[PDB]
């Protein structure tokens, strides 16, 4: 065998779902996931839109193509150059961490928030708070099992506030993904 | 698939 990379599908009608598939079994090259993870290189979306799997994609560098590149692809019968299609004007994150992740040193971790204080994801966040607390590890940041190491608090809290403390939005953490720009922290406080 |  199975080729270990592989290609994620996000907003894709099932008709064209199917398509992606036979063109991946006739190509050949690639392994589909249901999710984005370790393996996933490409991800294609059917209609631009911020999935969790569009949010992970742009962590991980991945390639972010719209449907045509698959279209092309076949038409020509081999896997083109992927720069035409990929979203650079819904996501401009994505070429970003795109490029960086393929000029990268060593293997590949985003820098984002990096030079962050340490975070706490509440459970009660959506999205779900196992992902949120992925996106924002592989970002840069740094997460905490207990409120008490945060310095920052992120999603539905219910508990005393704290003064030490900035309590925002998970937007915060996801436009800030999709600008590669830690956004202002002031105009995403959640109260 | 949800939009966030």
């Amino acid at each position: 065998k199975k080729p270990t990379r592989t290609l994620v599908m996000t907003s894709m009608p099932s008709e064209k779902q199917n398509v992606v598939i036979q063109v991946v079994d006739k190509l050949k090259g690639f392994s589909i996931a249901p999710d984005v993870c370790e393996t996933t290189t490409h991800v294609l979306s059917g209609k631009p839109l911020r999935t969790l799997n569009v949010l992970l994609g742009i962590a991980r560098g991945c390639w972010v193509l719209s449907y045509d590149w698959v279209l092309w692809s076949l038409e020509l019968g081999h896997w083109i150059s992927e720069e035409p299609f990929e979203l650079s004007h819904h996501f401009p994150a994505a070429p970003l961490c795109r490029s960086e992740c393929h000029l990268s040193a060593g293997p590949y971790r985003g820098t984002l928030f990096a030079d962050q204080p340490v975070m706490f994801v509440s459970p009660a966040s959506s999205p779900p708070v196992a992902k949120l607390c992925e996106l924002v590890h592989l970002c840069g940041g740094r997460v905490s099992q207990v409120p008490r190491q945060a310095s920052i608090v992120i999603g539905p809290y219910s508990g005393k506030k704290k003064a030490t403390v900035k309590y925002l939005s998970e937007k915060w953490v996801l436009d800030s993904i999709t600008q590669h720009k830690v956004c202002a922290p002031e105009n995403y406080l959640l109260s | 698939s949800d939009e966030f």
